[PDB]
RNA sequence: CGCUUCUCGGCCAGUGUAGUAUCUGUUCUUAUCAGUUUAAUAUCUGAU
RNA sequence: UUCCUUGAUGAUGUCAUACUUAUCCUGUCCCUUUUUUUUCC
């Protein structure tokens, strides 16, 4: 019962440049536990933020009600974040240690 | 994107569709048909049996060359079976 | 054009252009029966020794490159 | 939603569940033996990779011949660093013992991935003995987000409530709340912007929500949103922006680009068009960048390869085009070293596609380049999945390269045999399948190359159950045509059994197969007629001819074919006899099928066989079908036409019933069906004639004549058509609506705007104004002229085509001066009008009475100051000489001075078009002796040589080529000497391009015309021969 | 309904692919040398 | 023996308008058909 494209990430915009993690964490806090957040602190990305939850259906409830929701005088653009794309700045890796670990304790 | 195959010139008579029908192939023209078209069955085979030497439809006739391209002797170069520079199908 | 020999380009060296026209001179001389016979008469040999000689001089003419 | 209605008829998804992983894709000499123990050792150190080692040793069998290129290919596959080390050490041990007688990283990441899936799947294997939602790490999170974001904390009390959130998501999901509004100098207009941004796309073009300058790279990214002007906006924007990016190729470099496309060519919401365009950008920049794309290549295919698997054909052909352009564009060893690891990738999809990739890259770089690689793969002993792939590869190679596979056939096969015996099934399956495809390109040939294949195959045939079984057939069937009908004889006789027993399966893969087989088995010269008549037919018509089949597409065709060939053998009446009775079965597609089948058969075999009674059943049928047509379709119509034209005067008793229906239908039934019956007349004209049923010709002539007042276009069109074909049978002076009535009756129609009308009309008018043409008093004609003239607004070619040819026909009827004077009316002030086809009138006209008349009018009319009509007259000469040929030996003089003026500038166009005149003249005159002048003109031509303007140049190339044949080389070459070595580049560029064009033709002539050239120190440039004097 | 007489009226702003041409606006003639570059310039690349 | 105004380019700009290819405006669907072999006198 869900469209496949939407993901635990949301792109979130129309923010002020004063605005508070306190406000943020609270408001978004409704739908579910926050995996974490990012805020564009940079010359371009000042004004926008990413939000990610421990579940999608969390976020679903989010983009549902928070759609066009208000803060200050602004309306927040509320979008399911794309993915893939430019990440590979971070190389795939970090297996070896870990998968040896599951290899070890559980022996499995 | 659209250019010749120029594979070797066999004995296979050329085949043209409705659309292309009048055209002397390289001079693009209707003028003075005289002499006849040959292409490689490599170019011309199977689903290409009687296929257009241009568009990919069934051949209803046989391209004749102009005289213009004749005295400039171009008809004797590699077989003018146009390949889209994707595959030929 | 490229796979058709004797093609030039603007980087064409003196030497190459001339060696070209040498060779082509030759496949003409093998070609045109008479012209050949002409040579044969002048410098006295066989027709053959002519053609043979020529087909020696084919790769060389002018001598080594630069 | 309604917007979801009219927006969905914009675009649409098209795709299966299966193809939707796409969303999941995240972006990017016995000591030769014991030697193999060595090589294996050292590389294994530098674990376990197989087909590498095999691409290495796979250079053995050319023995003595292996070289540097080993370092090339291997150089990419391993890190080009270790490369030198190894292949150097090898070349040493090889020469000696010859006497004395990121990539690696990447694969590491793969073996990672599946080791992981093993850990989890096993965790629910012992957990079941006990996805996208999988939790995340901060190392992982930073990589996914681009650069340039802070993570936060609001508070450990804040993030504590967050930690409390879930537990308090159920907890405070069940607790108190509701929300209350209260009844009671704004600002902040958000900038959402520059042609337009869909809502979703914000995510990409977000940085065009900022408005700044002074940032440098970021000014290149922020300038590359020129895309959006590609993706959305107006057509002209798309155009201009598009070039602006093309010439900016070299500059920004691939890296930034593909960084900024592949998101979009990945866009979950992408269109059709937007897709296709963004492909266009990928090709176009790939005409440029070559060495550049290397690091991006895989990072391209990942998007593209899905293109291969598309419902849209034109999609595919684009895809292939660019995968070549890439693969050839990049290097071979690039392509390989790139694309191993997708072979063993868990998903069958990515394999599948990965093959078709290798198919394409192979069409690019030739098989034999790539063989030792493949041949390595199919001998990979790690796992089969590869081999399943590598074999597939063989196939799609087969399909693509097709008829050209021929030479390496033997090698390819020599790969694939080692499959058929395999323990795993699929590998058998696919394998054989390939053999099939091969043979289907090997038609007919290379039989014994397949040779060593058979004897398993035949045996395999026996023992099988299932899809594989019929596959092996798919092969054998495509073999048999390749055998000797004595050997083929035997082997055939074995198969036709299993074929029998197998008609009946429910499998459709099956029925396709066994079907196409019969085409071949009993599709043979060396097979006996009766035998088919007995064993096969009755089954055949039984199980196959059924309504399952024809509803599907392919099966429809393949069927028709097959049945046809059983006709080509056992005769006609046999088949047709059994399927006649089904024209009267209700459902269409079925009927359509029987109908076309018959049509062909009496196409090939001829009517002559058919008996009588059966025939009554035909025509009764072919009406009964024809009377009920869901759409109007060519099928029943043609199928009929052929029926009649085959039956010839056997047909005659049947007319009255025909033409009876022809009329009855013709009327009513409201107009949609009308055009059909009309055509029906169109095609059966000839039959109504020779039999001499004239009362019929009274009927048709006149009653059609009435409809010509019909207002629907799509009737009137077919109506005229009928008239035309009616004219081609009964001559003019016997026409029952005698032309005087008719031809004017047509005349006013020519406004009709709608297509099919303008076509059949001008066609008709043409025939009649050609043939009779006396019947109609001149005045009427000149009305026709002044009506034709604007038929030259036709979007279409064919209309203008016959249009012109008519213009001529009447121009004959009357006489020239006027009709060109009238054509001469088109003017330079407009343009689109009298664009050229009019000129073509001036030409054809100028033939059809002695042009020797017309020139002075024309020439003089180049005086007029209006520029574009000037150039018009120039082309007039162009087509003019092209159409006259020899005759030019006269009026040449007339034009020559004019060519001098026009050829001297006003503007380019003068020089372009005029020069073309020089061409067609220069050919036409050939070798009658008028050169002198043509030499003269050559001058005023010559300087034009230099320009970038593509039309001007390819024009000039036209000129000098022709002029060569007219003047001869020697003169030409005497313009082209000085140019060759001229210091500058610019000139040498060209004078070379010319001298080539001179050179290829008439190379044989030249020899004479190379001048003497003084011999230097190291060399002799004087050809001493010619000076031998007797 | 037919015939006769009288009165009135009628007719002889299409679309798509490739490509060139031509105006105007804006910036530079401005310090030396070293490399790239050009037919030669120009242009581009460094430091006082 | 004691003296005027001027021409021109090149480069960078998404302004403007003419125009060129018998281009283009209808052809066109056909081997994408992919799965851990598994259709019973």
């Amino acid at each position: 019962r869900l469209p496949p494209e939407v993901n635990r990430i949301l792109y979130i915009r129309n923010l002020p440049y004063k605005i508070t993690a306190e406000e943020m964490y609270d408001i978004f806090g409704k739908y579910g536990p926050i995996r974490q957040i990012r805020v564009g602190n940079t010359p371009e990305t000042r004004g926008t933020a990413y939000v990610v939850y421990e579940d999608i259906f969390d976020a679903k409830n989010a983009c549902d009600h928070l759609s066009g929701f208000n803060v200050c005088n602004r309306y927040l653009v509320v979008l399911y974040y794309n993915a893939n794309r430019a990440f590979q700045k971070m190389d795939t890796k970090k297996k070896e240690e870990q998968l040896k670990l599951l290899k070890e304790k559980y022996g499995i | 994107d659209l250019i010749f195959c120029r594979k070797q010139a066999g004995v296979a008579i050329g085949r043209l569709c409705e659309k292309c029908d009048g055209k002397c192939v390289i001079c693009d023209s209707y003028v003075r048909p005289c002499t006849l078209v040959r292409i490689c069955d490599e170019c011309n085979y199977g689903s290409y049996q009687g296929r257009c030497v241009i568009c990919g439809g069934p051949g209803v006739s046989d391209a004749y060359y102009c005289k213009e391209c004749t005295i400039q002797e171009k008809d004797r170069d590699g077989c003018p079976k146009i390949v889209n520079l994707g595959s030929s199908k | 054009q490229s796979k058709y020999i004797g093609t030039g380009h603007a980087d064409t060296t003196k030497w190459e252009w001339l060696v070209n026209q040498h060779r082509d001179s030759y496949c003409s001389y093998m070609g045109h029966f008479d012209l050949l016979n002409y040579f044969a008469i002048a410098e006295n040999e066989s027709k053959a020794r002519v053609r043979f000689n020529l087909m020696e001089k084919m790769l060389q003419p002018c001598g080594p490159p630069a | 939603d309604p917007f979801a209605e009219h927006r969905p008829p914009k675009i649409a998804d098209r795709e299966d569940e299966y193809k939707k992983h796409r969303r999941t894709m995240i972006i990017s000499a016995e000591k030769a033996k014991a030697g193999e123990l060595k090589v294996v050792n050292g590389a294994a150190a530098s674990d376990q990779t197989p087909g590498a080692t095999p691409k290495k040793l796979s250079s053995w069998d050319q023995a003595e011949t292996p070289g540097h290129t080993p370092s090339l290919r291997w150089d990419e596959t391993p890190g080009r660093a270790k490369g030198s080390e190894t292949p150097g050490a090898t070349p040493g041990s090889k020469i000696w013992d010859p006497t004395p007688s990121e990539r690696d990283t990447p694969g590491h990441g793969s073996g990672w991935a599946e080791t992981p899936r093993t850990d989890r799947g096993g965790d629910s294997i012992g957990e079941t003995p006990t996805e996208r939602n999988r939790p995340l790490s901060d190392e992982e999170l930073d990589a996914m987000f681009p650069e340039g974001y802070k993570v936060l904390p609001p508070p450990a009390g804040y993030v504590p409530i967050r930690t409390p959130a879930r537990k308090l998501t159920a907890t405070p999901t069940p607790l108190g709340g509701m929300t209350g509004f209260h009844m009671q100098k704004s600002v902040n207009d958000q900038p959402s912007g520059l042609p337009f941004l869909k809502p979703d796309d914000i995510q990409y073009f977000d940085k065009l929500l900022v408005d700044v300058d002074e940032s440098e790279e970021q000014k290149e990214r922020k300038i590359m949103k020129l895309l959006l002007k590609i993706k959305n906006g107006t057509p002209p924007m798309r155009k201009a922006a598009l070039r602006q990016i093309t010439d900016k190729a070299r500059e920004f470099g691939a890296g930034p680009l593909f960084n900024q496309i592949l998101p979009l060519l990945m866009s979950p919401t992408l269109e059709d068009q937007e897709r296709h365009l963004l492909v266009k950008v990928i090709d176009r920049i790939l005409y440029k960048l070559d060495d550049l794309v290397r690091p991006y290549v895989h990072k391209i295919l990942v998007v593209i390869e899905p293109l291969l698997i598309d419902e849209d054909y034109y999609a595919r052909v684009e895809g292939r085009e660019i995968i070549s352009n890439l693969a050839k564009a990049a290097g071979l060893a690039t392509m390989i070293s790139t694309m191993r690891p997708d072979i063993d990738n868990m998903d069958e999809y990515v394999r599948n596609t990965t093959a078709r990739a290798f198919a394409v890259v192979a069409s690019a770089l030739g098989i034999p380049s790539l063989l030792p690689f493949l041949k390595a793969v199919c001998k990979s002993k790690k796992s089969w999945q590869a081999r399943h792939t590598g074999i597939k590869i063989v196939q799609q190679i087969a399909i693509l390269m097709g008829c050209a596979i021929l030479p390496h056939l033997r090698s390819l096969v020599e790969i694939i045999e080692h499959g058929l015996v395999d323990e795993q099934q699929k590998v058998r399956t696919i394998s054989a399948l390939a053999i099939a495809a091969l043979a289907e390109a090997a038609t007919p040939y290379g039989i014994e190359s397949f040779d060593s294949v058979l004897k398993p195959l035949w045996k395999g045939i026996r023992q099988h159950r299932g899809k594989g079984l019929a596959a092996f057939l798919k092969a054998i069937g495509y073999l048999i045509p390749l055998m000797d009908a004595e050997y083929a004889n035997y082997y055939t006789r074995e198969v036709m059994l299993i074929l029998i027993r197998e008609f009946q399966s429910p499998d459709e893969e099956m029925k396709k197969i066994v079907l196409k087989v019969v085409k071949q088995c009993c599709g043979t010269d060396g097979v006996e007629a009766n035998y088919i008549k007995t064993e096969i037919l009755p089954p055949f018509f039984k199980h196959f001819w059924q309504h399952r089949m024809a509803l599907d597409r392919r099966n429809y065709r393949q069927l028709v074919d097959t049945t046809v060939e059983l006709a080509n053998k056992v005769g006609a009446a046999e088949i047709i006899s059994r399927i006649v009775d089904d024209l009267k079965d209700e459902a269409e597609q079925y009927r359509k099928m029987v109908m076309e089948t018959i049509e062909k058969i009496m196409g090939n075999l001829g009517a002559a066989d058919i008996d009588h009674k059966l025939e009554e059943q035909l025509i009764d049928g072919i009406l009964y079908a024809f009377q009920e047509q869901t759409t109007e379709d060519s099928v029943m119509l043609n199928g009929f036409g052929t029926v009649v034209n085959a039956l010839g005067k056997r047909v005659k008793p049947y007319l009255p019933q025909i033409c009876g229906t022809v009329l009855w239908r013709l009327n009513n039934k409201s107009a949609k069906v009308r055009q059909q019956a009309a055509d029906l007349i169109s095609r059966t004209a000839v039959v109504m004639k020779t039999c001499q049923e004239e009362k019929l010709m009274g009927h048709l002539g006149v009653v059609l004549y009435e409809y010509l007042g019909e207002e629907y276009p799509e009737v009137l069109g077919s109506i005229l058509g009928a008239l035309k074909a009616i004219v081609n049978v009964i001559g003019m002076h016997k026409m029952t609506p005698p032309i005087k009535d008719l031809l004017p009756r047509l005349t006013p129609i020519l406004k009709n705007r709608h297509e099919k009308v303008q076509e059949n009309c001008i066609d008709l008018v043409g025939r009649i104004a050609d043939r009779g043409a006396e019947y109609v008093s001149a005045r009427e004609w000149m009305r026709i002229c002044f009506e034709l003239l604007e038929l030259l607004k036709a979007h279409k070619k064919a209309i203008r085509r016959a249009t012109v040819n008519t213009f001529g026909y009447i121009a004959k009827a009357i006489g020239p001066h006027d009709v060109l004077a009238t054509l001469l009316n088109n003017l330079k002030v407009q343009e689109r009008q009298n664009r050229v086809c009019t000129t073509v009138a001036i030409a054809i006209v100028a033939e059809t009475c002695s042009p020797f008349t017309v020139l002075p009018a024309l020439m003089n009319e180049y005086r007029v100051p209006e520029l574009n009509v000037q150039n018009g007259v120039l082309k007039s000469l162009s087509f003019l000489f092209e159409y006259i040929g020899e005759m030019g030996k006269d009026y040449i003089y007339a034009v020559t001075p004019l060519l001098e003026d026009a050829l001297m500038d006003r503007d380019l166009v003068h020089r372009q078009t005029a020069s073309a005149v020089v061409q067609h003249m220069s050919l036409g005159v050939y070798g009658f002796g008028c050169e002198d002048s043509l030499n003269h003109l050559l001058n005023y031509v010559w300087p034009n040589v230099f320009e970038t303007s593509p039309h001007v140049i390819q024009a000039v190339m036209g000129a000098l080529e022709g002029l060569r044949v007219a003047i001869g080389p020697c003169r030409m070459l005497q313009y082209c000497l000085q140019g060759l070595f001229h210091p500058a580049r610019k000139v040498r560029d060209v004078y070379w391009k010319i001298y080539n064009s001179i050179y290829i033709g008439s190379q044989d002539a030249l020899i004479a015309h190379y001048p003497r050239i003084y011999n230097d120190d190291k060399n002799t440039y004087i050809r001493y021969e010619l000076d031998y004097i007797l």
